[PDB]
């Protein structure tokens, strides 16, 4: 009888940090907007979204 | 009020924000928005209704309704049916500018 | 082909100098030809 | 009160015609439906949603 609730936590889904989630979304966004991306498109309201 | 442009993401406040809200409202139907089934217009349901004098009483109401609900910064002047060409109904919508 | 369809055949000249762009457009003379000479540089998603 | 969807029907559109409002009426539908959320938001042609009473 050994308590299993005293171990390091198991991750069932991977727990990425805030930065590699952001660039993973940007890559998908560029593919969707392919042929339409412009410097003006990456505006301040769009980035804060 | 400061909003973002629909295409290109640019922050515009007065001129095109008042235009991207009105011109969207006339072609956005009801129930297309998520959890907001009362936003939009009945103008997509006014297609293929017979063009009568009671039909213009509905479109001049639904322009005054759907913009009167969700766009208080626009004062509607006149919705005059000016031409019936080939079934196409030309409705002139001259709006005032605010801000 | 543009007269058979009553279309406007949009051409594009070479990306060479303007002496070669005028000397290419001096062959056509027809009203259904629209020539856009300088080649567009566009960002690619494949070659990045 | 189980109803059958169509292949393009969506959840918030359906229970607005049934109930009349959407405050606390969509997630209660996802609560009292086994595996409805697992199914994609554009519903298939013949899924069964049981709409509960007293929203």
């Amino acid at each position: 009888i050994i308590d299993l609730s005293q171990l390091p936590e198991p991750e069932v889904i991977e727990n990425l940090d805030f930065e590699t989630i952001y660039q993973e979304l940007l890559g998908d966004f560029r593919e969707a907007m392919a042929g339409e991306w412009t410097a003006e498109v990456e505006s301040d309201p769009v980035l804060k979204l | 009020m400061i909003g973002m442009d629909r295409r290109s993401g640019l922050p515009l406040s007065g001129l095109a924000h008042l235009k991207q809200s009105v011109e969207d409202i006339l072609t956005t139907p009801l129930g297309s928005r998520r959890m907001r089934p009362e936003y939009g217009s009945k103008l997509r349901r006014m297609v293929d209704m017979p063009v009568s004098e009671g039909w213009k009483s509905a479109v001049q109401a639904e322009v005054a309704r759907s913009l009167g609900r969700w766009e208080p910064r626009i004062g509607l002047s006149a919705v005059r049916v000016v031409a019936v060409v080939d079934g196409r109904v030309d409705l002139l919508l001259s709006g005032v500018f605010e801000g | 082909l543009a007269e058979k369809l009553r279309a406007i055949a949009i051409l594009d000249g070479p990306n060479s100098t303007d002496e070669a762009a005028v000397a290419y457009a001096k062959n056509f003379g027809s009203k259904r030809l629209f020539m856009v000479d300088p080649g567009v540089q566009v960002w690619d998603s494949a070659t990045n | 009160t189980t109803c059958r969807t169509a292949d393009g029907d969506m959840l918030d559109s359906l229970c607005y015609h049934v109930y009349g409002h959407l405050l606390g009426c969509v997630e209660a539908t996802l609560d009292a439906n086994p595996g409805l959320a697992d199914e994609q938001q554009p519903f298939r042609a013949g899924l069964l949603i049981s709409f509960p009473d007293m929203p």
